[PDB]
């Protein structure tokens, strides 16, 4: 239904605290450059570029390493551990700190940090520092931007009518089914020179795939306008990738897709092929389906949050879930979504912690109840 | 605010965050509730203004004392008095052998005095749950977290509909009654009294209809004979299943006759004939009241 | 003396509720010479500001209790200040109402709405600042017995049938609006602050009732209110000559609650006749 | 893989044409560039005389003639697509003609992305500079000074990032560019001045004018008119600063005007053409004659006739117009003054052959006289045809008036199965009506598919009047008379994609198996299609079996007596049962869409547009497909082909061809699973279809390909010794042979992509090696000086420059002989 929640709070991570420093800095790296980068040992997250990762660090060397890595650069290597969880990391992502905070209060160090992923790398070596710190010597993978499929076969006399007037307002009659039908007939007119039809080349068109993905992205938490979902296909693909509830082995394969075109095709592939999200270690219960998936934040249906003990959870927000029982009573402590209280949810068969049930606690709040299901206990299906 | 030194996080109430701090001047332990006004678009939240305004007018041995209020830029601090625990953690720590009947007597007797003090001051707590009843090692239980409180007028008018936690929500509030009054708090105390004896929640429902059906199953389906006007209540439907007044001898075993009568009065369906706090303090159950000292490891 | 106007009570006992109400009346001090501390100000712009607040309440369907809470907040906040200009006055006024809003009605209008009502003269940050310093200056003592709450009490004690039943509203809806209309007309001038709020409501009740209904309902005696009645004469009169209004209806409000909403029609036009 | 690539037929699709005084100071010359060959004709009253033809190491993207001050002839400016430019001059010394490179250089920028609208090259009228629009946001100027022999150029920032078109204006003291561009609130036209001594942009002599939303052609009108003419979908407008004059005739509404030409030096009238292939004349009548000035009065346009879909137009004086086409045969026609034979003023009087967009060819031979016939599906739309190439070179054209997509040959029935597509319009009364009578509508016998298994009945979506629909037919064409003997029309919204003619299982009948996809404008990916088996027996075409599939049958092939087809992303092996039915036997599921799919022996090679190529094997006694290898890097792939059991050859973006190898080393079960690339080469052509067969009879194998630009090429395989010998010869020839524009052969044949560029490896250029016989004896003696031919056993060092002649001449006769221009 309607959502007057002001979905910016989940992205703000206000539960992490108040007096948080807000580094405006940025940094990059040359393509296929061998870099030596520090590693966080306890985070098991598979970070996708453009994703916000909040972390709470307790261990002394970790406090020290974040403290000394704040000044010289701000990047650390979140390795995407394979199914073999201990070591055996072949690829990963670089994350740069954009918010850092230190409180000696209560007599414990605790470093509260918010980072965001920038690049992807392959790890060629993994050395160990003097104090239980992993240094990954890595090579940056390339962002291979692919030219248009008619840039080679193209009549230069027709290459002058290849710009198109403009977008036809926003979702009107004879403005979605008609404008795209004339866009496909004018951008792929040289497809008659090749051995394939226009509708085949539309399947590999960045604009068409982005529009087709946005058609489904609107069903989850109808979008205000194209302010989100950047026009650049690389950024759009990385943003959509962070929202798919697929498991870890599929996420690794998606993160290895070099081109944006193949990444969009794979995301659009697992957007209608998937039918049901089911219990992972239990494998029998039908928890939810796609139809009840909705986004409560600008980041999308799924985002990364952190419990007071430092663990990072990818919580997918759904309207309705079944085969789950609640343990305990609602509490508003450290709540990821401000104004809601959580109750621990476990599956009916194997009593495995699957997520939480959030309920409204303040006055005049539109979604009276929803469910946040952790991704580590979900296995998408047929 | 440079005099207090934080020691540990306690928890979060209806709003803000509560810490434990020791005053460096007199060396006493207090609690500090913190509000971040910079995030609050509507300045100081309504709950904050309400609780601060009511808490400086209520001074009772069984209501948590508001020692001092300050404002340090973009932060609001309320200093409270320190209580060592809450009722819930004490009940959980005593889920095997349990709270003695004299201790339950003293706890309910002391809650009723604070509730009667609030009701004499035309104040509706509306948040009587075991998290908000704080106990100490001296054997005193006190009311806390007045954020959801409201000073009801004379006459009353319509206030906020869905109030109180679901497990402690009165049936008239569930049925969408137009006007509610003091009786709701009494109901909560009953729901807590039976909780102190049976050791689990009396009505553990995860939805409105559930809660209502569980209340009916325990106490029977109301009619116009016991509760005038149920058939005319906005949320009452004729399809409600007919259950018949499960005997209190099985619902709440370990307590005797006068306790059973008092609890049945505390769980009466109609607000008009539901027992008032003062007329509950006159019950024979409070004839041999004492003040035992709980031993509360952890 | 105030013997015991209120009947026997069930949810509490009558004596305690009554002495608590009287001690609340005693605790909140109000001064009719609070304007002399500010030589630039005059009673007329206080009346103008109160009327503007009345209009603001009427626009947003805020309750009468909200308006009178704002009035008490203003009249107690000015008495603790010195040498304020009229330009600030509007802000202070809205701030009081803004605070009063959060205290009384279920769904406050948002801060941006309150800023928009000021027509750009006051901003949201300014409103929050002034509300915070108001809450300091009143020492967070923000629960007074207003003029209209006393009127509600008196009206219920006026019309009682099956004893008790003091919490469920039961009284005609046109006498209440007439008496409140007299009370806000008497609220614009400063010297009304001389008399207690309960005495104000009682005398305004009498000016549309008999001398025995007042005494049965209010617990008061003739001498303590002779001055109040003698002073109110003009008000009651100008109102009687003008003719009382009718219980108007509001959108989104039940027909049994419309009498608890502020209705501003015209006051300054009658005050000058009253002061003549 | 030690390959050898040569061209058996030069490109025939003309991509640019220009006229001017190139050969001498007074004769009129026609210069036509097709892909890489520049052909110079001297136009005479009889027609065209082919004086010269040169070949360049690059794809001519822009070419114009210009005569700078103090010059007797016209100089030629050529910019190739690798972004290198050259200024050339014709000279003749008695009886020898060569193209001097007056200037040359490389123009590309280190950082920058190629513009979407494409390379635009313009030359200052009076020749003060050359303007190039190559990358978005910047316009680069080459000053045409007498000392800029290295073509040094500087870039001026363009504020408008989306520039549609740009031209140089006439009659301006400082050079002016008028350009139409787009901003996110409209499409505008505005001018700029170029300052060379200070190298920036100054305010132009007009005002920023808001123009038609589909304006796409700016042409510069010469004196005494001046100004510019803007041509778009709706109207033709004329701007000359203050003066504005627009007309919106209904005659040009049907099609989009794409090409234009100026047929009068005064600029009084122009020639233009559109996509549909009809020709208009744009008349500008002075009719003003003021006190001292002449201005425009109206801008009427008129129909002239129909020609071949035209890519370029030029006026060759005395009524004759050359129409250069990339989709069909080029034309040389004549515009009569008052012909009106039926309404058309144009009559064709010469046609130049154009193999065009070869989309699919087949090699047909039974007797070995020349042991070769190349039947290619050429052209598109009105001029789609099939071309039969024989060596006796005889090119025979069979016009279909519809686009041909796939062709396959049946020996027993002596017929060709041709997939064809026809464009129809939606009528008001409901139904499809044809534009022109095509081969599908003029067949001896006709049939329409009556399949009822495709009930569908899910949002039929009756289209709008004027919508374009595409009907697909299968044509049975005789192989002796080339007469369409049968046309079978497929169902509505059915795109025919694949066609094979092969025997299946244990029956002796040969079949035409076609794969189809039901395409709907809302469904991006087809979810239903058919596999249909036809028999052409004694005149008719009977459907023997029909099979439902849940997706598009992109490609399929006969495989050891079975079929194997690609349904979306699954590869399915069907076995043709005894009761004339097709039953599934094997399934494999891939992460990529199986577009290209070729088998040899028991190996299958699949691939998609994204160059990700997979290689599977069929295990006989287990009953499925086992993945052997697969290499996946993102790039656009046009065609793939399996050379031998180990080497696989494909064509990829930027007109490149590659060969990837299999196995070798085989260290740890991952080396053999990796398809490591071995060879790269820059063809310069977009190869479209890639088949086997020899067309004429030290090279083993012969795989020939057909491209978009009309080229036909042949790639064979050599050995270690001969690859080394010819690679050594290739470098020695590069130091003796001088190209047109001083373009290095290594740079021109370097594998190119706008992310990377590496030298060509594993490929030997047949054209450069065959150019050894066109060199002189004293120059031939420097190539072979310190060589080591080696044959019997000894290197015999010298090689005598007569032995390598024998080697190259033996290499020459593996393909057809190129006819001499003149
Ligand atoms: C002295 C004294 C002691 C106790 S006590 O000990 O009884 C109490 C301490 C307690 C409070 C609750 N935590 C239990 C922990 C359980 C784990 N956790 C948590 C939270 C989120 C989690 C999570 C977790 F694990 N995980 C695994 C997750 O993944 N998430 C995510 C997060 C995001 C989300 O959205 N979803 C999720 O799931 C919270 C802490 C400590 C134990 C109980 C009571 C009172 C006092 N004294 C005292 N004196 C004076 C006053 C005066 C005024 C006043 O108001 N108060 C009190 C303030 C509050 C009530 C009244 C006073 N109080
Ligand atoms: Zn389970």
């Amino acid at each position: 239904n309607i959502i007057n929640f002001d979905t910016s709070l989940p992205t703000s991570h206000t539960y992490l605290g108040a007096d948080m420093e807000e580094f405006h800095g940025r940094t990059l790296h040359d393509d296929d450059s061998c870099q030596v980068i520090p590693v966080l040992p306890q985070v098991m997250m598979i970070l996708i570029p453009g994703q916000t990762l909040p972390l709470q660090l307790f261990h002394p060397q970790e406090v020290s390493m974040v403290r000394n890595l704040i000044q010289k650069d701000r990047t650390f290597a979140v390795l995407a551990y394979s199914n073999v969880q201990e070591r055996e990391a072949q690829f990963g992502t670089t994350a740069e700190i954009y918010a850092y905070r230190e409180e000696q209060d209560f007599g414990i160090e605790i470093v509260k940090v918010k980072a965001i992923g920038r690049q992807r790398f392959k790890v060629l070596e993994l050395r160990t520092q003097s104090d239980g710190i992993q240094q990954a010597k890595v090579q940056i993978l390339p962002e291979c931007v692919l030219p248009s499929t008619m840039s080679a076969v193209q009549l230069e006399s027709l290459n002058k009518c290849q710009i198109f007037p403009s977008k036809p307002v926003s979702r009107e009659d004879q403005c979605s089914y008609k404008w795209w039908q004339k866009y496909q007939k004018r951008k792929f007119h040289c497809a008659n020179l090749t051995s394939w039809p226009r509708w085949l080349y539309s399947l590999y068109d960045a604009e068409t795939l982005m529009d087709r993905i946005k058609k489904q992205l609107r069903e989850w938490d109808e979008n205000l306008k194209d302010d989100s979902l950047p026009s650049n296909p690389i950024d759009f693909s990385y943003r959509v990738a962070a929202c798919l509830p697929i498991d870890d082995v599929l996420r690794i394969q998606l993160l290895k897709i070099g081109s944006a075109i193949q990444r969009l095709r794979c995301e659009l592939d697992i957007m209608n092929k998937c039918t049901s999200l089911c219990c992972k270690q239990c494998q029998e219960t039908e928890i939810t389906t796609k139809n009840e998936i909705f986004s409560l934040s600008l980041c999308g249906p799924m985002a990364a949050y952190v419990n007071p003990h430092g663990y990072v959870h990818e919580t997918l927000t759904v309207y309705k879930a079944c085969n789950l029982n609640l343990i305990g009573r609602p509490s508003t402590e450290h709540s990821w979504f401000p104004g809601y209280a959580w109750t621990v949810a476990q599956c009916k068969i194997c009593a495995s912690h699957i997520g939480w049930k959030f309920t409204a606690t303040k006055k005049d709040m539109s979604p009276q109840k929803f469910w946040g299901l952790t991704r580590s206990a979900l296995l998408p299906t047929i | 605010m440079e005099n207090f030194q934080k020691v540990e996080k306690i928890g979060e109430g209806t709003y803000g965050v509560v810490y434990k701090a020791r005053n460096k001047l007199t060396g006493e332990v207090v609690a500090l509730k913190k509000i971040r006004l910079d995030t609050e678009t509507e300045g100081v939240p309504s709950t904050a203004i309400r609780e601060i305004s009511l808490l400086k007018e209520l001074n009772h041995p069984n209501i948590v004392k508001l020692l001092d209020v300050i404002h340090t830029e973009n932060k609001l601090y309320l200093v409270f008095e320190f209580l060592h625990q809450d009722l819930k953690k004490f009940m959980d720590a005593s889920a095997l052998t349990g709270i003695p009947l004299p201790l339950i007597k003293s706890y309910l007797f002391q809650l009723l005095q604070g509730l009667a003090f609030c009701h004499s001051h035309r104040v509706l707590h509306r948040d009587l749950k075991p998290q908000n009843l704080l106990i100490n090692t001296e054997g005193a239980i006190k009311l806390a977290d007045f954020g959801l409180a409201r000073a009801f007028g004379v006459p009353v008018r319509t206030y906020t509909h869905e109030v109180v936690t679901l497990w402690y929500r009165a049936p008239e509030i569930l049925l969408g009654c137009k006007y509610y009054s003091t009786a709701v708090d009494i109901w909560s105390l009953g729901c807590i009294f039976a909780e102190m004896v049976t050791r689990r929640a009396l009505f553990p429902g995860d939805s409105e209809i559930d809660q209502l059906f569980r209340i009916f199953r325990t106490l029977g389906t109301p009619d116009e004979v016991v509760w005038p006007g149920v058939t005319s209540m906005p949320d009452y439907k004729p399809s409600f299943p007919k259950w018949a007044r499960q005997d209190f001898s099985k619902v709440v075993p370990p307590l005797d006759e006068d306790g059973r009568s008092l609890l049945s009065q505390m769980l009466h369906y109609d607000p008009n004939k539901r027992i008032s706090a003062k007329a509950a303090l006159a019950h024979p159950f409070f004839q041999d009241v004492t003040k035992p000292v709980p031993h509360l490891r952890l | 003396s105030r013997g015991s106007p209120l009947p026997v009570l069930s949810w509490a006992n009558r004596e305690e509720v009554w002495k608590i109400m009287l001690n609340k009346e005693k605790t909140y001090l109000r001064d009719q010479h609070f304007l002399e501390q500010h030589p630039l100000l005059q009673p007329k712009m206080r009346a103008i500001l109160l009327d503007w607040l009345m209009e603001v309440c009427e626009v947003y369907k805020l309750h009468r209790e909200t308006f009178y809470l704002a009035q008490d907040f203003f009249d107690r906040y000015m008495a603790t200040q010195e040498n304020v200009v009229k330009t600030l006055l509007q802000l202070i006024g809205i701030s009081s109402l803004f605070i009063a809003a959060k205290l009384e009605e279920i769904y406050p209008p948002k801060l941006h709405q309150f800023a928009y009502v000021t027509d750009g003269a006051c901003s949201g940050d300014e409103i929050l600042t002034m509300e915070l310093m108001i809450m300091k200056a009143l020492k967070w003592r923000l629960s007074p017995l207003t003029i209209v709450s006393w009127l509600n009490v008196y009206m219920q004690v006026a019309y009682l049938n099956d004893l008790h039943e003091v919490l469920l509203p039961q009284y005609p809806q046109q006498i209440f609006i007439q008496i409140a209309e007299l009370l806000d007309l008497c609220v614009l001038d400063v010297d009304c602050l001389e008399f207690p709020y309960g005495i104000l409501a009682a005398s305004a009740l009498y000016h549309f009732s008999s001398s025995e209904l007042m005494q049965k309902v209010s617990g008061y005696q003739w001498c303590d209110i002779e001055n109040c009645v003698k002073w109110m004469v003009p008000f009651a009169m100008v109102i009687r000559e003008t003719g009382s209004s009718k219980l108007k209806h509001f959108r989104g409000v039940a027909d049994e609650d419309a009498h608890n909403i502020q209705t501003h029609r015209d006051s300054l036009d009658l005050l000058d006749k009253a002061r003549a | 893989s030690y390959n050898y690539v040569v061209t058996a037929q030069k490109p025939t699709a003309v991509n640019g044409c220009v006229t001017g005084h190139f050969t001498s100071a007074e004769d009129l010359n026609l210069l036509i560039a097709k892909n890489t060959r520049l052909e110079i004709y001297v136009v005479t009253a009889e027609g065209l005389r082919p004086v010269k033809e040169v070949g360049m190491y690059g794809k001519i993207a822009v070419m114009e003639l210009f005569r700078p001050k103090g010059e007797s002839k016209d100089l030629l400016f050529i910019l190739t697509a690798k972004y290198n430019a050259c200024i050339l001059e014709y000279k003749q010394s008695g009886e020898s003609i060569d193209i001097i490179t007056r200037a040359h250089g490389n123009v590309q920028d280190r950082i920058g992305r190629p513009s979407e609208t494409g390379i635009i090259g313009i030359i200052d009228p009076e020749c003060r500079m050359i303007g190039l629009r190559l990358y978005d946001g910047l316009f680069k100027v080459i000053p045409l000074d007498r000392d800029n022999k290295e073509l040094k150029a500087f870039n001026i920032r363009l504020e408008e990032l989306h520039v549609i078109d740009v031209k140089f204006l006439y009659g301006c003291q400082a050079p002016t560019i008028c350009f139409v561009y787009q901003d996110p609130q409209g499409r505008h036209v505005k001018t700029y001045e170029v300052s060379l001594r200070e190298k920036e942009f100054n305010k132009g002599p007009w005002k920023q004018e808001n123009v038609e939303a589909e304006a796409s052609m700016v042409i510069a009108v010469p004196e005494p008119f001046g100004g510019a003419i803007i041509i778009g979908q709706e109207s033709i407008t004329y701007h000359n600063g203050d003066k504005y004059l627009a007309i919106a005739p209904p005659i040009i509404k049907q099609s989009t005007i794409v090409c234009h030409n100026r047929v009068d030096p005064n600029g009084s009238r122009y020639l233009l053409g559109d996509m549909e292939g009809r020709l208009f004349m744009l008349l500008l009548e002075k009719e003003e004659q003021m006190d001292g000035t002449v201005t425009l009065k109206d801008l009427r346009v008129e129909l002239l006739g129909e020609t071949s879909i035209a890519e370029c137009l030029t006026y060759l004086d005395n009524g004759v117009v050359f129409v250069g086409s990339r989709l069909g045969d080029s034309q040389l026609v004549k515009l009569n003054v008052d012909s009106n034979e039926q309404g058309s003023y144009v009559v064709a009087m010469e046609t130049f052959t154009n193999l065009g967009p070869i989309v699919d060819m087949c090699v047909v031979d039974l007797e070995r006289q020349g042991q070769g016939q190349l039947v290619t599906c050429s052209g598109a739309f009105k001029e789609g045809s099939l071309r039969i190439i024989r060596n006796g070179l005889h090119i025979r054209t069979v016009p279909l008036y519809e686009s041909p997509r796939k062709i396959c040959y049946q020996e027993v029935s002596q017929c060709f199965g041709v997939l064809s597509s026809r464009i129809e319009v939606q009528d008001t009364s409901g139904g499809t009506t044809a534009l022109r009578p095509s081969a599908s509508t003029q067949a001896l016998s006709s049939s329409v598919s009556s399949s009822k298994l495709f009930s569908s009945s899910t949002a039929p979506h009756e289209t709008s009047f004027g919508e374009e629909v595409e009907v697909h037919n299968l044509l049975i064409i005789d192989q002796h008379t080339f007469e369409v003997l049968h046309a079978h029309q497929f169902l509505q919204n059915e795109y025919a994609l694949s066609l094979v003619s092969c025997k299946l299982g244990k029956d002796p009948n040969t079949y035409f198996i076609v794969g189809t996809a039901m395409v709907y404008p809302e469904e991006a990916e087809p979810k239903q299609g058919r596999i249909v088996v036809f028999q052409y027996s004694d005149g008719k075409l009977q459907t023997v079996a029909e099979k439902e599939v849940k997706g598009a049958v992109y490609s399929m092939v006969e495989f050891n007596g079975k079929l194997l087809a690609s349904i979306n992303s699954t590869v399915r092996l069907y076995e043709w049962t005894t009761e004339k039915e097709l039953r599934t036997e094997c399934n494999h599921y891939n992460n990529i869409m199986a577009l290209y799919l070729k088998t040899k022996g028991d190996f299958i090679l699949v691939g998609d547009l994204m160059r990700s190529v997979l290689l599977l094997a069929y295990k006989p006694m287990e009953g499925n497909f086992e993945e052997i290898a697969r290499d996946f890097n993102p790039n656009w792939m046009s065609a793939v082909e399996i050379l031998d059991d180990d080497n696989f050859l494909g064509a990829e973006n930027a007109f490149n061809l590659f060969v990837c190898q299999k196995d070798s080393a085989a260290t740890t079960d991952e080396e053999r699973q990796h398809l490591q690339e071995v060879g790269l080469f820059h063809l310069g052509e977009f190869v479209n279809v890639f088949c086997h067969g020899s067309l004429v009879m030290p090279t083993q194998g012969s795989v020939l390909f057909g491209t978009v630009n009309g080229m036909i090429g042949l790639v064979t395989s050599l050995s270690e010794s001969w690859y080394n010998l010819l690679l050594d010869m290739q470098n020695r020839l590069n130091k003796v042979i001088k190209s047109v524009g001083k373009i290095e052969h290594s740079f021109w044949r370097s594998f190119h992509t706008e992310r990377k560029t590496e030298p060509a490896t594993g490929f030997i250029d047949g054209d450069l090696i065959e150019s050894f016989l066109d060199i002189s004896r004293p120059k031939m003696q420097e190539v072979v000086a310190n060589l080591q031919y080696d044959d019997g056993s000894g290197m015999k060092r010298e090689a005598t420059a007569d032995d390598l002649i024998k080697v190259v001449e033996e290499l020459t006769r593996i393909h057809w002989s190129h006819p001499q221009f003149e």
